[PDB]
RNA sequence: UUCUCCCCGAAAUGCAUUUAGGUGCAGCGUUGCGUGGUUCUUGUUGGAGGUAGAGCACUGGAUGGUCUAGGGGGCUUAUCGGCUUACCGAAAUCAGCCAAACUCCGAAUGCUGGCAAGUGUAGCGUGGCAGUGAGACGGCGGGUGAUAAGCUUCGUCGUCGAGAGGGAAACAGCCCAGAUCAUCAGCUAAGGCCCCUAAGUGGUGACUCAGUGGGAAAGGAUGUGGAGUUGCGUAGACAACCAGGAGGUUGGCUUGGAAGCAGCCAUCCUUGAAAGAGUGCGUAAUAGCUCACUGGUCAAGUGAUUCCGCGCCGAUAAUGUAGCG
RNA sequence: GUCGCCUCCUAAAGGGUAACGGAGGCGCCCAAAGGUUCCCUCAGCCUGGUUGGUAAUCAGGUGGUGAGUGUAAGUGCACAA
RNA sequence: GUCACUCAACGGAUAAAAGGUACCCCGGGAUAACAGGCUGAUCUUGCCCGAGCGCUCAUAGCGACGGCAUGGUUUGGCAC
RNA sequence: UUUCCGGUGGCCAUAGUGGAAGGGAAACACCCGGUCCCAUUCCGAACCCGGUCGUUAAGCCUUCCAACGCUGAUGGUACUGCACGAGGGAUCGUGUGGGAGAGUAAGACGCUGCCGGAAU
């Protein structure tokens, strides 16, 4: 899915300008790529928060003078206590292309009550295609107990989403309870 | 009561650069007092017994790099 | 091409010669008044150049490679002495008078010493 | 009680308690956690009380991570004594907490009882803290 | 320690001291003579750095995971060798961390040169005469101390000291502002404009109803306004009101009793438009009262949840209201 | 308890900066451990090897400073100091 | 030129020196004891959380581990 | 003049580390000897001397590989000079100037001077 965001040129730089923008309830963003100079824009705060609710969404930035262009939020600086987005790094993508992204690991398996599944990572770097971004990568540990551990080289990854990270380290662990 | 096993300290030695970059100096003028060669002697600069870098000639002091060393040179005055 | 560090994977003899050359060069440095005579003593030839280390250029040079000396029958030491005489003559021509000798990581002995004494006889002040 | 095996210097200056959390502002091991919204000093006794509360409420399941460590020693002037005669003897071990620091983490427990355990733990801490999760 | 006025105007620091409330030298004052932009401010241009921050390359500290040398416990039973290693576990490695005496990094300022402009008359040399060498509080950056003191000890700027005038109810150190004298003129600073008390019971838009304003914490609370996110809802929501609110099943370790209510659990199946081995009240122990769920007359919005503004509780000493003067 | 000297931190990236603040050293030593010239590269780790073991001496491989520096600490020093 | 000082209280009062005074005598609140003032560690009085104890039953009544404050009467700190 | 190569500097990893392929005309090198100068805290290993047969296996050289390492913006954030402001208090915020580190896109399998060589 494509999320459309209206942005306009940002020209004032520095902490004072950023504070003024955030008080105006916008959010600064820098959009860069492998073909053109970085573009400094400001986005609507509410729209940016709604768009960034999900992880790795495909955004289209529209500037009135310019043309819509496709980007991904690569680094989102959010406030720590409040959830507000403080700054956005947008990385331009060339429609038909390939990208490296992080997809969230979750556990959807059940074992004996003695052992509890644990995730060794929050995100895994997975090389996928633009139009099919895996929302979540799911691994199921059902009927497996004791001290079995799962590394990154054995996953039921969806089609077109190759693994870019190392496959010689553990990802999921099941072990007896916190004794 | 109690007491401290500390309270001793040595007198201030007043090290550091004495003539900065571009400053005009005379021959023999001390450029930097130091312990060890944080700055090595460059062109027109001699190194003394206590690692003091001083001017071997008149000119302007510059700080630079000679091969892999931080050095202090005295460029002869134009 | 100089890199401070001795290139790794270099042969053991080459590393030893490079280290000795560097430690000699630590105090040897050629100026316009007293340029640096560098003698590279290869297994078959000796190549001598007088260098102004300030500018990084060679003023005069000589070697056994010269056609006037290739067929000059003689031992390695004799050929090195002939090279030393030639380089001294060229230094006199260029008006060098005094030089500083850089053995370039080799012992001052044999061919190197013969070349140095030949230059001294030719009239170089060192 | 968490006490370091050894420290380089037993008598140290008071830790800076200015600024936001330098690092460790995000969950790294567990699913839920406690995030301090205010700075302050966190002693090993308080850490142990909170950990006991969480573990006791979650019973046997789930696992708890203590992200912070009370490795900073605090000296105490000898009692009833006039000022001076050198620094005191270490008496407390604290961790330097800054706003946004994740103190405790929990995993392997349903969200509601995890929240209740975190509430029990937070009521033992000397600074304000909140329950956080990986957005569920 | 006794008359006057005119000009300038400190110090309470450093070093040393049989010294610490003394004194010498230097610092700071004044003054004669001499030297004249050398001082200073700003801009520009160039230097050395390791603080703040940050980081984990080093040295220490540290959490979890993987893995493991090697130690512990056992047996077959041991000289081995094996099963174990379901225990311990250096190291290595992955991820998150910590540091006044850690640094792969690294500012702002400050310091110090060149140049340019601006500038009071600043700077410097050398003589005469000093006083001072008990400091105080405030801002900022630190040590001591308990996250203490109107505490103590440094760095730095300010005021006071040695400073009147305006403001702070009063109130050396805070804010405004440096008093040559006269004036029954005007404009302002901080702070103020209902009355005390000079000037607005000013205009417009919101919020508060606590006399909050006009002291306070952890914590607690259908206070009240505003901004979201989200579930359900004229397939008819939430309340209110009439019928089904139960079989098998007194489910099991308990406990003369756990039958639905001592505590702990697999957290099922059924006559069926409908229900939980079971949530409150009742109860020696079962009974029962009553709810989610199912019809219906009515039905237009409800139910969560987050954040923001102002409020509430917590709140609590002694002569007299007495924490807006 | 302290008094002179040296190193670090406090000390706020020049210098300087106090407390009965936090850590340690000094009142020597060396005729070479001084001068000069030339030569050399360590510690650790891995493998093999009489006595011999974690570790003596030897071999190969790896390894740039983590060894070393008469003596504290810092600044230095592998170009080696 | 060089020598002789733990003149170490190390800018080194004499080459040469310990005590008692409640029998005592002759500036300082620059500095202690008492009271006042500040502070509140300690003390004191509350409060939040509720492990647990209370046949059963957290809260009849109790309150572990921790947390937050009141009072200024305790011991102190400060030395106004 | 150009190309290739040997020496000798400069920048001191954008150059290193590791992997792959290929090359020697001069040159470099390994290599072959130890009689001679000389040498080993033993050893002609090294140093030195005498040769240039043999050999491109290695050094060296050329091409390729971002793989480890290295280099690295823009924007934002931390901090901060000056000027203020807010909390009972730890402490926090704003104006006006300066502004990182980390991380991100990316760069990069070196650059450059002089001398000599063989060919053109
Ligand atoms: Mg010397
Ligand atoms: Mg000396
Ligand atoms: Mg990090
Ligand atoms: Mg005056
Ligand atoms: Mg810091
Ligand atoms: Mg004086
Ligand atoms: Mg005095
Ligand atoms: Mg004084
Ligand atoms: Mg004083
Ligand atoms: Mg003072
Ligand atoms: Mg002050
Ligand atoms: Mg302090
Ligand atoms: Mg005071
Ligand atoms: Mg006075
Ligand atoms: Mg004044
Ligand atoms: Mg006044
Ligand atoms: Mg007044
Ligand atoms: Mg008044
Ligand atoms: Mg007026
Ligand atoms: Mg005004
Ligand atoms: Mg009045
Ligand atoms: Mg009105
Ligand atoms: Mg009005
Ligand atoms: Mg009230
Ligand atoms: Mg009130
Ligand atoms: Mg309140
Ligand atoms: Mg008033
Ligand atoms: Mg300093
Ligand atoms: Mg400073
Ligand atoms: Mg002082
Ligand atoms: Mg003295
Ligand atoms: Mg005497
Ligand atoms: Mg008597
Ligand atoms: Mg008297
Ligand atoms: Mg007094
Ligand atoms: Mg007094
Ligand atoms: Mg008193
Ligand atoms: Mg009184
Ligand atoms: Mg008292
Ligand atoms: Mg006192
Ligand atoms: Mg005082
Ligand atoms: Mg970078
Ligand atoms: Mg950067």
């Amino acid at each position: 899915d494509i999320i459309h965001l209206k942005a306009e040129q940002r020209t004032e730089f520095g902490k004072g300008a950023a504070r003024r923008i955030r008080r105006d309830d916008k959010v600064p963003a820098v959009m860069y790529g492998h073909d053109h100079d970085p573009i400094h824009v400001t986005l609507d705060g509410h729209a940016t928060l709604l768009a960034l609710r999900t992880e790795n969404p495909l955004l289209s930035i529209e500037i009135e003078g310019q043309k819509p262009m496709l980007a991904l939020p690569k680094d989102v600086q959010r406030d720590v206590l409040k959830g507000f987005v403080r700054h956005v790094d947008l990385l331009t993508v060339r429609r038909g292309e390939k990208v490296d992204v992080n997809v969230a690991l979750r556990i959807t398996g059940e074992s004996a009550p003695g052992t509890i599944a644990m995730t060794e990572f929050n995100e895994i770097e997975v090389q996928a295609d633009l139009l099919n971004i895996p929302e979540v990568i799911e691994i199921d540990v059902t009927g497996l107990e004791a001290g079995t551990t799962i590394y990154l080289g054995d996953l039921k990854l969806p089609e077109g989403t190759s693994l870019l990270g190392d496959a010689e380290d553990v990802a999921a662990t099941v072990a007896f309870p916190e004794t | 009561a109690s007491s401290s096993r500390n309270g001793r300290d040595s007198n201030a030695q007043r090290l550091g650069v004495k003539r900065f970059g571009g400053q005009l100096v005379n021959a023999g003028e001390i450029i930097v007092r130091q312990r060890g060669t944080h700055f090595h002697p460059g062109d027109g600069v001699g190194r003394g017994g206590d690692d003091t870098l001083f001017a071997l000639r008149d000119g302007n002091v510059e700080f630079g790099t000679r091969r892999g060393r931080r050095v202090v040179n005295v460029t002869p005055v134009e | 091409a100089s890199t401070l560090t001795v290139r790794k994977s270099l042969s053991d003899r080459a590393k030893a010669r490079a280290r000795r050359q560097a430690r000699g060069r630590k105090k040897i440095f050629g100026t316009v008044e007293r340029p640096r005579m560098v003698v590279t003593r290869s297994s078959k030839h000796v190549f001598v150049q007088v260098i102004d280390d300030v500018a990084g250029n060679t003023l005069v040079s000589a070697s056994t490679m010269e056609a006037e000396l290739r067929e000059m029958s003689g031992d390695k030491t004799a050929k090195a002495a002939r090279v030393g005489t030639i380089i001294g003559e060229r230094a006199k021509a260029a008006g060098i008078t005094k030089v500083v000798f850089d053995k370039a990581g080799n012992q001052y002995h044999g061919r190197i010493a013969a070349l140095a004494d030949a230059a001294r006889e030719a009239g170089l002040d060192f | 009680m968490l006490i370091p095996r050894r420290v380089k210097y037993r008598k140290q200056h008071h830790p800076k308690r200015t600024g936001a959390a330098k690092g460790g502002t995000q969950l790294a091991f567990g699913d839920y956690g406690i995030q301090a919204t205010e700075g302050g000093y966190l002693t090993n006794r308080q850490i142990e009380a909170a950990r006991i509360a969480m573990t006791r409420y979650i019973k046997r399941g789930g696992k708890v991570w203590i992200n912070v460590y009370p490795d900073r020693p605090m000296t105490k002037h000898p009692a009833e004594s006039r000022m001076g005669s050198g620094k005191g003897t270490p008496e407390w071990w604290i961790a330097n907490i800054k706003p946004g620091r994740v103190l405790f983490e929990l995993s392997g427990v349903p969200e509601d009882v995890a929240r209740e355990a975190m509430r029990l733990a937070i009521h033992k801490l000397p600074m304000k803290a909140r329950f956080i999760s990986r957005e569920g």
